[PDB]
């Protein structure tokens, strides 16, 4: 039966930490803007600031 | 005491933003960038309340 | 469990999503539609039948 | 559709079909009814009309 059929199960564990990171997504980085109020995304840390 | 009560109350009101109030995180941008809408709008609801 | 260290690389979950042998997903803490929009320190994979 | 792709069709859920043909809106109040239609659609040596 399907309940008795074998399954390949993979558990992926991530480390959402306030730490330097090595693994990132397919989207890449743009140029830096200084001394001007912009929206920003620093390693998943999103916000609005100068 | 007149100065100190207002200073202590404003410091308490500033430091109250660190509490999660049952949410997984106290950062609204982290919640929005990590979760979907249908549960983000109950986590942010808890934080707003 | 063969603990696989996934680090120092671009994690494209659309590559795994486009593949046919990927049937049931269930993600905790992170919305599965936003897995391409986050950064992690290290990723640990465990695989078992 | 092939039956394992229909689960893409949801409010805000990603996928090639739901991104490139029609998206369900985020405030969608609706119902989804699906049924296997082998005898209605699937022919001998494949049905290429879909």
């Amino acid at each position: 039966g399907v309940g008795h059929q074998p399954y390949r199960v993979v558990v992926l564990s991530f480390e959402l930490l306030h730490a330097p990171a090595t693994v990132c997504g397919p989207k890449k980085s743009t140029n830096l803007v200084k001394n001007k109020c912009v929206n920003f995304n620093f390693n998943g840390l999103k916000g609005t600031g100068v | 005491d007149v100065v100190n009560h207002n200073a202590q109350a404003l410091n308490t009101l500033v430091k109250q933003l660190s509490s999660k109030f049952g949410a997984i995180s106290s950062v609204l941008n982290d919640i929005f960038s990590r979760l979907d809408k249908v549960e983000a709008e109950v986590q942010i609801d808890r934080l707003i309340t | 469990w063969n603990r696989k260290r996934i680090s120092n690389c671009v994690a494209d979950y659309s590559v795994l999503y486009n593949l046919a042998p990927f049937f049931t997903f269930k993600c905790y803490g992170v919305s599965p539609t936003k897995l391409n929009d986050l950064c992690f320190t290290n990723v640990y994979a465990d695989s078992f039948v | 559709i092939r039956g394992d792709e229909v689960r893409q069709i949801a409010p805000g859920q990603t996928g090639n079909i739901a991104d490139y043909n029609y998206k369900l809106p985020d405030d969608f109040t609706g119902c989804v009814i699906a049924w296997n239609s082998n005898k209605l659609d699937s022919k001998v040596s494949g049905n290429y009309n879909y």
